[PDB]
């Protein structure tokens, strides 16, 4: 069964770097459309980065240039390399794999999330 | 007393030699454009090999048709020489302007933002069709590169080679043009690799593919100018035959009435069936193989260098197969020769599909043989394509232009014209429409692998049970006349 387990979160200073891992179990990461979300308390969940089965990567305007999404096909893990971290990046980051056609979502599997907090 | 050199008349060497050299230059550009157009649409960011099924049917199929109506309308207001300067020169201008102007200015004209918005609102399985709008200028390059093999190779040259060579000259030297066409694959393959290797000179943001691309499009212009230069030579120094207007006031027999003729005559329906089956099945394997290629060589330059190596290997294999073709034929027969191409395509394709699909519980061989499963898939698909095409031009095309002989020269002349321009685009577009339905139903081309292998059996089974339906009509007409 599909399972997404995030790790690599923690407390870092402003301007630091952090790498989040998402060990996927039950599906190959190379043929999946996987995305990274984040949700700070008070605000709604915000989409951060998205990787496609083609290796194509998308990023939100808030994290373009600073964040980098990538996957390791051997270990079946997607990565979120967070660089130049701002205190605004403090949130719980979620690993998500899903497929959909227009507004019909065929499946939507989330992880439990990892807490990323940026001190100052 | 006519002089002779190498046992061949000197007067006919001034015609054949510049004709085979011009065929060499045409297949030299074709082997560069066909490798390049795969680099552009597959290795483009935001685009994968799944754009190919939608390029074949929704983009270059209407453009190839639209080109054949512009060519047909221009074939009445232009002379024969003016026709082979209005259809060949815009190609040279386009490819020269592409590698030097259009491609550099492609991050200026490609709507990457609008395509991304479409990609989110539609879904991950729509990256194929959406990439047509994402890299539309690369898609236009794909169409022009396709139109080079469809018009310059199939229409412009062979239309000119047939109007200047005698029927017996076209019987002795045409097999040598195909031999020289694969020398243009060995050399242009080495040419593509040489100009694909990333120069050690790095850049801040210098695209290693931009300097590589315009180093290829310069040769395309350079060799394209040789085609126009050789064509001018053969049309002023070579006395052409005086075959008069009496060629049945050639009535290109439309489209709907064309396939009406197809179904009417049982001899031509089977030949068209073979020509479309090779064109459905080859795509059914080749698009997935190019997906694996994109996985193995993400960089445009690595993909292009592999394409050059692949072109060289294809040229060598096809040269060998053309050499042994008139031993396979003479020994076994037209019926046996017409079966190997279906058989080689089926067997190589099912081996490649069973390495993609059933590759899980079989990997000590790829492990101890010093490869990854992805590289193994790349090499197996490369061997699949090499064997399929080296069988195509050495056994399938010989069988096709050997089955025409027992036909009457009216049915033959109309049917042979009806086969090429219909069945080749029709097969190459149906094999891609199948994959479009696969992609939009099962999501990805990899989820379509079990079925892509199963339509492969169905198409080949109807392909095998159409040569046997023709081995028995070829034998019937070729034996009763004796
Ligand atoms: N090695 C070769 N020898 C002779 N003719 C060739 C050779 N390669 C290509 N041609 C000619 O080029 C034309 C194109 O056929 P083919 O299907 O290979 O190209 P394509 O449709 O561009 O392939 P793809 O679908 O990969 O783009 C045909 O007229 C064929 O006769």
């Amino acid at each position: 069964e599909v399972q997404l387990v995030e790790s690599g979160g923690g407390l870092v200073q402003a301007g630091g770097s952090l790498r989040l891992s998402c060990a996927a179990s039950g599906f190959p990461v190379d043929e999946a459309y996987m995305t990274w979300y984040r949700q700070a308390p008070g605000k709604e969940r915000e989409w951060v980065a998205a990787i496609y089965s083609s290796g194509y990567t998308r990023y939100a305007d808030s994290v373009k240039g600073r964040f980098t999404i990538s996957r390791d096909n051997s270990k079946n893990t997607v990565y979120l390399q967070m660089n130049s971290l701002k205190p605004e990046d403090t949130a719980v980051y979620y690993c998500n794999v899903k497929d959909y056609v227009y507004n019909t979502y065929l499946y939507d599997y989330w992880g439990q999330g990892t807490q990323v907090t940026v001190s100052s | 007393a006519s002089p002779k050199i190498f046992g061949v008349e000197v007067a006919t060497l001034k015609k054949i030699i510049p004709l085979g050299l011009m065929f060499f230059c045409i297949l030299f550009n074709y082997t560069i454009l066909r490798d390049t157009k795969d680099v552009l649409v597959v290795t483009a960011k935001g685009s994968s090999a799944e754009i190919i099924p939608f390029l074949k049917t929704w983009v270059n199929l209407p453009m190839a048709i639209g080109f054949m109506l512009l060519y047909t309308k221009l074939s009445n207001v232009l002379s024969k020489k003016a026709l082979f300067y209005t259809v060949i020169v815009p190609f040279i201008i386009y490819f020269g302007a592409f590698g030097f102007v259009m491609y550099p200015l492609s991050n200026y004209i490609h709507p990457e933002a609008l395509a991304d918005k479409l990609l989110t609102t539609l879904g991950p399985r729509f990256m194929g069709p959406i990439a047509i709008l994402r890299i539309w200028s690369f898609c236009l390059f794909y169409v022009m590169a396709e139109l080079w093999g469809s018009v310059v190779v199939s229409v412009l040259f062979w239309g000119f080679a047939n109007q200047i060579t005698t029927v017996d000259e076209a019987k002795k030297f045409y097999p040598l043009f195909g031999l020289g066409a694969n020398v243009a694959l060995i050399f242009s393959g080495r040419t593509v690799k040489y100009f694909s290797n990333l120069r050690k000179n790095l850049g801040p943001g210098v695209d290693g593919w931009a300097v590589s691309l315009k180093a290829m499009m310069s040769i395309v212009v350079g060799m394209g100018l040789a085609i126009c230069l050789l064509y001018w030579w053969v049309n002023r120094y070579v006395p052409l035959p005086t075959r008069s207007k009496n060629k049945k006031e050639k009535p290109k027999m439309g489209t709907m009435e064309s396939l009406k003729f197809l179904v009417s005559s049982p001899y031509i329906r089977d030949l068209a069936t073979l020509v479309v089956a090779y064109g459905i099945s080859i795509n059914l394997v080749e698009v997935t193989w190019k997906s694996k290629l994109k996985a193995q060589f993400p960089s445009p330059n690595e993909y292009s260098a592999f394409m050059g190596d692949f072109s060289t290997c294809t040229g060598v294999a096809t040269f060998t197969m053309m050499l042994l073709s008139q031993y396979v034929f003479n020994k076994y027969g037209w019926g046996v020769a017409a079966k190997i191409t279906p058989t080689v395509l089926l067997l190589t394709g099912v081996a490649f599909f069973s390495l993609i699909l059933f590759g899980g519980p079989f990997a000590p061989l790829v492990a101890k043989l010093g490869m990854t499963p992805l590289l193994a898939a790349v090499y197996v698909g490369a061997l699949q394509n090499i064997f399929s095409k080296s069988a195509k031009y050495s056994l399938f095309d010989p069988c096709k232009e050997m089955a025409y002989i027992p036909l009457d020269e009216d049915t033959k002349v109309k049917g042979k014209a009806a086969i090429d321009v219909v069945c080749n685009p029709l097969g190459k577009s149906g094999g891609a429409l199948i994959q479009q339905f696969m992609i939009l139903s099962f999501g990805s081309l990899a989820n379509s692998t079990p079925y892509l292998g199963m339509i492969l059996l169905v198409i080949v089974t109807a392909w095998l049970a159409a040569a046997k339906s023709l081995e028995g009509q070829f034998n019937s007409l070729r034996s009763e006349e004796e």
